[PDB]
C-alpha cells in the first residue's frame, strides 16, 4: 500500500525535473487523502445516472451499463468510486470549426509585434 | 497582375488543377520576386499529383492484392488532413501573402516528401515484398520520418499479421 | 528605376524587395548571384542605403548555406546522427519563416522603416551565424555518426 | 485467475469511458489495485483532480 | 453513365474542380435506378434484400446533403471547403455504384447474387 500509491503518482504524472515533482506529488497525494478521513447501496447509484442518459436519449448505452453490472455480480467498492468521477448538420459545424480554430491559431502569430510567439526570439 | 491573384491561383496549384499552368509549374507581366516564389510553392501542388496518380492507379486493378490495399487505403488518411489544410488556407484568402504562406505549407513539404518518395520506392511489389520495402524506410534516424513511416508500416503489416495468426502457396 | 523616385520614398520599395530575399526568393532590385552567396544592389542607388543593405544581407547569405544543409545531409547515406542533426536544425528555419511573416504584416501599416529593421532581425543574425558555421564545418571535414557528435560538444 | 481479472478490469475501462473520466488504461490498473488495497474512494477523487491540477501550472 | 454539361463561358479555375465533384452524383445515378428497378418480385428473394439495405444508405446520403445547404445559408460553404466534406459519400456511393453494375451485368438472381458480394473501410 505503500507502494500502489508511488505507482499511481506516476502514471499521473505527464511525460516529459521528473525526479523532484514526484517528491511534491506525493505530499499532495497525502495532504489530500487525510482530509477525508479526518471528517447507501451501490447498484442504485448507477440508476440514477442509467435514468439521466435515457431522457437525453442514447437508450441503448443506457441499457447496456446495467447489462455489465448485472454479469459483475456472479468489487462493489469499485464502482463505487467509479461513480463518483442532426447527425448531418453537426458534421458540417464540426468541420467549419476547424478551419476557425486553425486560421486563428497561427495569424494570432503572423501578425503581432515582431517576435512575440517566436521561442528562439525568447533566448 | 496583383499579388492577390497568385494566392488565388495557387491555393489551387497544391491540388493539380491549374496564370499558374502545368515537369515544373511554369508560370507566365510580374516582377521577378514573385515568379521565383511561385515556382516553388507551384512545385509542391505537383509532388501532390505524383502521390495521388498512384493511389489512383492501384486502385483501379484488382489484382493488387490485400496488402497493396491497406498501403493504398493509407496514403488516404493521409490526404484528408492535406485536404483539411487546404480548407483553412482558402477561408483566410477573402490576410496571408506569398511570404506568410512560406511558413504555412513549410512542414507540409515534408510529409509530401517522404510520401511521394515512399510510393516510388516501392513500384512493383504486392503481397508481402512490399510490407518489406516500407520498412526498409524506417532505418533513417530523422525523428519526424521515423515516426511517419513507423506508423504506415503498422496499417500495412496488418494484413500480414492476419494470414499469420491464421509464405508462397500452390494452387 | 529608382533614380527617378525620391529619397524617403523609394526606402519603402527595398524594404518590402529585402523583405523576401531573406526566404531565399529572389528580389526586384537586391538580386542573388550564381554559386558563399554574393549579391548585387543597385548602379545608382543612393549610397546612404547601400552601406546599411550590405549590414543586413549576412543573414541571408548565412541562410543560404543552411536550407541547402539540410535538403542535402537528410539522405539515408550519412548515419542516423546526420539526420537528427539535420531535423533539429530544421524547427529554427520554421521559427525564421514566422520572423519574416511578422515583419511583412506590420509593414503594410508602413510601421517599417529601414533602420527599424536592422534592430527587428538582430536574433536572427546570431542563430543563423551558428547553423552556418556547424552546416560548413561538418562538410568540410566528412563527419558522419559519432564524430558529428564531437564537433556539437566543442563547438545565448 | 489472471485471465478473471482481466477480463474484469477490461470490462470496467468502457463504464469509465464512456462517463467521461479522463482515467487512461494505465492509471486505471494504479487506481484499481489502490482501491483493492482498501482505500476510501472519495478522497481519491481530491488527489487525481489535484495532481491534473498542478500538472496545468506546469504548460 | 452519366454525362454532365458546364458552362462555355466559366472560370477555369473551377471547371476543372467542378469535374471533381461530379463524379458523386453520376454514381448516385446508377444506384438511385438500381433501386426502383430490382425491386420488382419477378427477381428472387435476395435481389430484394440486397435493394433494401442499399436503401438505407440512400438515406444518410440524403441526410448529408441537407446539412449542407443549412450550412449554406450562412455562407460557411465555400467551393473549396465542399470538396472535403462530401470524401466519405465519394467512396461509398463509388462501391455501390459499382455492385449495382456488376449484379446487372451478368444477369443475377438467388444464390449467384450472393457469391458477388462474397468477392466483392
Amino acid at each position: 500500500i505503500t507502494q500502489l500509491f508511488d505507482d499511481l503518482c506516476e502514471a499521473l504524472l505527464p511525460a516529459a525535473n521528473r525526479k523532484r515533482a514526484k517528491r511534491s506529488l506525493k505530499k499532495v497525494a497525502y495532504n489530500a487523502l487525510f482530509t477525508n478521513l479526518f471528517q447507501l447501496p451501490a447498484r442504485n447509484k448507477i440508476l440514477m445516472l442509467s435514468f439521466d442518459l435515457r431522457v437525453g436519449g442514447l437508450g441503448p448505452k443506457a441499457d447496456r451499463l446495467e447489462e455489465l453490472v448485472e454479469e459483475l455480480e456472479a468489487v462493489g467498492s469499485v464502482l463505487d468510486l467509479l461513480v463518483q468521477l442532426m447527425d448531418v448538420q453537426s458534421l458540417i459545424s464540426r468541420e467549419e470549426c476547424l478551419c476557425h480554430s486553425m486560421i486563428q491559431e497561427t495569424l494570432q502569430v503572423m501578425e503581432a509585434a515582431p517576435g512575440t510567439g517566436l521561442p528562439t526570439v525568447g533566448l | 497582375i496583383t499579388e492577390a491573384a497568385l494566392v488565388r491561383d495557387i491555393l489551387y496549384v497544391f491540388q493539380g488543377i491549374d496564370n499558374i499552368k502545368m515537369n515544373c509549374y511554369k508560370v507566365e507581366n510580374l516582377s521577378r520576386s514573385l515568379r521565383d516564389t511561385a515556382v516553388r510553392l507551384s512545385e509542391l501542388g505537383w509532388l501532390h499529383n505524383k502521390i495521388r496518380r498512384y493511389t489512383d492507379q492501384r486502385s483501379l486493378d484488382r489484382s493488387f492484392g490485400l496488402v497493396g490495399q491497406s498501403f493504398c487505403a493509407a496514403l488516404h488518411q493521409e490526404l484528408r488532413e492535406y485536404y483539411r489544410l487546404l480548407s483553412v488556407l482558402h477561408s483566410q484568402l477573402q490576410s496571408l501573402t506569398l511570404r506568410r504562406l512560406l511558413v504555412w505549407t513549410y512542414d507540409p513539404k515534408i510529409r509530401l516528401k517522404t510520401l511521394a518518395a515512399l510510393v516510388d520506392h516501392c513500384q512493383g511489389r504486392k503481397g508481402g515484398e512490399l510490407a518489406s520495402a516500407v520498412h526498409a524506410y524506417t532505418k533513417t534516424g530523422d525523428p519526424y520520418m521515423r515516426s511517419l513511416v513507423q506508423h504506415i508500416l503498422s496499417l500495412v503489416s496488418h494484413p500480414v499479421l492476419s494470414f499469420l495468426y491464421r509464405v508462397a502457396s500452390d494452387p | 528605376l529608382p533614380g527617378t523616385l525620391p529619397l524617403a520614398s523609394q526606402e519603402s520599395a527595398v524594404v518590402e524587395d529585402l523583405l523576401y530575399v531573406l526566404v531565399g526568393v529572389d528580389g526586384r532590385y537586391v538580386s542573388a548571384q550564381p554559386l558563399s552567396r554574393t549579391f548585387l544592389v543597385d548602379p545608382n542607388l543612393d549610397l546612404s542605403i547601400r552601406e546599411l543593405v550590405h549590414r543586413i544581407l549576412p543573414v541571408a547569405a548565412s541562410y543560404s548555406a543552411v536550407t541547402r544543409f539540410i535538403e542535402e545531409k537528410s539522405s539515408f547515406e550519412y548515419g542516423q546522427v546526420n539526420h537528427a542533426l539535420a531535423a533539429a536544425m530544421r524547427t529554427l528555419v520554421k521559427e525564421h519563416l514566422i520572423l519574416v511573416s511578422q515583419l511583412e504584416q506590420l509593414h503594410r501599416q508602413g510601421l517599417l522603416s529601414l533602420q527599424k529593421l536592422w534592430f527587428y532581425i538582430q536574433p536572427a543574425m546570431r542563430t543563423m551565424d551558428i547553423l552556418a558555421s556547424l552546416a560548413t564545418s561538418v562538410d568540410k571535414g566528412e563527419c558522419l555518426g559519432g564524430s558529428t557528435l564531437s564537433l556539437l560538444h566543442d563547438r545565448q | 485467475n489472471l485471465n478473471a481479472v482481466r477480463e474484469t478490469m477490461d470490462v470496467l475501462l468502457e463504464i469509465s469511458r464512456i462517463l467521461n473520466t479522463g482515467l487512461d488504461m494505465e492509471t486505471l490498473s494504479i487506481c484499481v489495485r489502490l482501491c483493492e488495497q482498501g482505500i476510501n474512494p472519495e478522497a481519491l477523487s481530491s488527489v487525481i483532480k489535484e495532481l491534473r491540477k498542478a500538472t496545468e501550472a506546469l504548460k
